[PDB]
């Protein structure tokens, strides 16, 4: 128990807002302070927001102090952070967090003892569109071996994420799904299966790729052809 | 506002090997340092409270020692479940700050990448666009070259490569190379070359294709 859970991360163009919430569940969430955190893409921590058991008494960092406002919900048991005059370097994932039991021995320290799933908040003037997914079969030429390898080109899209699948999640085994790169606004990301050279054009191969975003959905067949 | 400097920012280990990673402070913060892990694809993890004081549920094998400006954090024996990235925080003064972090890589033996390279779809053509796309995979270490030729010469533009972060299952990385050319120039050239060196072997591994068809 003890489970910390954000929502309310997207895209939003610099200037604009967003209102994230994270869901407590497992304790007595009014005798514990909380606090906001932030992963940075080249994978940087830094807190954004505390606040106490009770409300009163929130700290900012002076990059934040002025445009972020950090709220609880006691009751409801959740808490807020609401952005605004939001720009690019906003961009990371955001995790709530909560600090030991708060009291008054005469002012004491504040540790991150349990952590929260993050939710994504990119800032960008790019806008939403979908993929297009392409089939990399092989020639059925020459090979080496026993094993066929087969891929999918996810191109095109923005903003992240994206989900890819093989055979609707049942071929598991040898996949690669690599990290999506970001040029000219639009990511382009690709993965590979490796599957025995028998089950080859007998058995469909199908890649399933999902964009939340643009509430997109491809199912992409590739048979392991002759072209 | 603390500066927490972490050492080192990358470093390679076998199995077995004990590990040292230093939190230096540019002030005083007594006991106020705490030490997260955070994995792969996972959230940071509460390690050390109080650069001494553990949680609970972590190995033994995991130590916290230091007070005022350096702290260290000792891994007895390294395992698998162990690398991912350290970081240490200080909670002494607010704005509480973390340090860079502490990246740890499983070193294991070298590997040879398995080429396969793929022309572009018929579905992409259609669009005017032409990627061949050329995939390295499972190799050890990281580092590797990747060219392209197009017809014997070298090209720089339109490639985009990713690597895949550390594999969990055997310690290899992965990687992608794309070259993304219009349906026109790719109608106009014949040999599309990849070319990968590697630590593994003096000669570059090269896998082809030719443009043909049907």
């Amino acid at each position: 128990e003890v489970q910390l859970v954000q929502s309310g991360g997207g895209l939003v163009n610099p200037g604009r807002s967003l209102k994230l919430s994270c869901a407590a569940s497992g304790f007595t969430f009014s005798s514990y302070g909380m606090s906001w955190v932030r992963q940075t893409p080249e994978k940087r921590l830094e807190w954004v927001a505390a606040i106490s058991g009770g409300g009163t008494y929130i700290h900012y960092p002076d990059s934040v102090k002025g445009r972020f406002t950090i709220s609880r919900d006691n009751a409801k048991n959740n808490l807020y952070l609401q952005m605004s005059s939001l720009r690019s370097e906003d961009t990371a994932l955001y995790y709530c967090t909560r600090h030991p039991f708060y009291r008054y021995d005469g002012g004491n320290y504040y540790a991150m003892d349990h952590w929260g799933q993050g939710t994504s908040v990119t800032v960008s003037a790019a806008k939403t569109t979908p993929p297009s997914v392409y089939p990399l079969a092989p020639g059925s030429a020459a090979q080496t071996n026993s094993m066929v390898t087969l891929g999918c080109l996810v191109k095109g899209y923005f903003p992240e994420p994206v989900t890819v699948t093989w055979n609707s999640g049942s071929l598991s085994s040898g996949v690669h799904t690599f990290p999506a790169v970001l040029q000219s606004d639009l990511y382009t990301l690709s993965s590979s299966v490796t599957v025995p050279s028998s089950p080859r054009p007998s058995e469909t191969v199908t890649c399933n790729v999902a964009h939340p975003a643009s509430s997109t959905k491809v199912d992409k067949k590739i048979v392991p052809r002759d072209c | 506002d603390e500066l927490l400097t972490q050492s080192p920012a990358t470093l390679s280990v076998t199995p077995g090997d004990s590990v040292s990673l230093s939190c230096r402070a540019s002030q005083s913060i007594s006991n106020n340092l705490h030490w997260y892990q955070q994995k792969s694809h996972e959230s940071p993890r509460l390690l050390i409270k109080y650069a001494s004081q553990s949680i609970s549920g972590i190995p033994s094998r995991f130590s916290g020692s230091g007070s005022g400006t350096d702290f260290t954090l000792s891994i007895n024996s390294v395992e698998t479940e162990d690398f991912g990235m350290y970081f240490c925080q200080q909670s002494n003064s607010w704005p509480l700050t973390f340090g860079g972090g502490s990246k740890l890589e499983i070193k294991r033996a070298d590997a040879a990448p398995t080429v396969s390279i793929f022309p572009p779809s018929s579905e992409q053509l259609t669009s005017g666009g032409a990627s061949v796309v050329c995939f390295l995979n499972n190799f050890y270490p990281k580092d590797i070259n990747v060219k392209w030729k197009i017809d014997g010469s070298e090209r720089q533009n339109g490639v985009l490569n990713s690597w895949t972060d550390q594999d969990s299952k055997d310690s290899t990385y992965s990687m992608s190379s794309t070259l993304t050319l219009t349906k026109d120039e790719y109608e106009r050239h014949n040999s599309y070359t990849c070319e990968a060196t590697h630590k593994t072997s003096t000669s570059p591994i090269v896998k082809s294709f030719n443009r043909n068809e049907c």
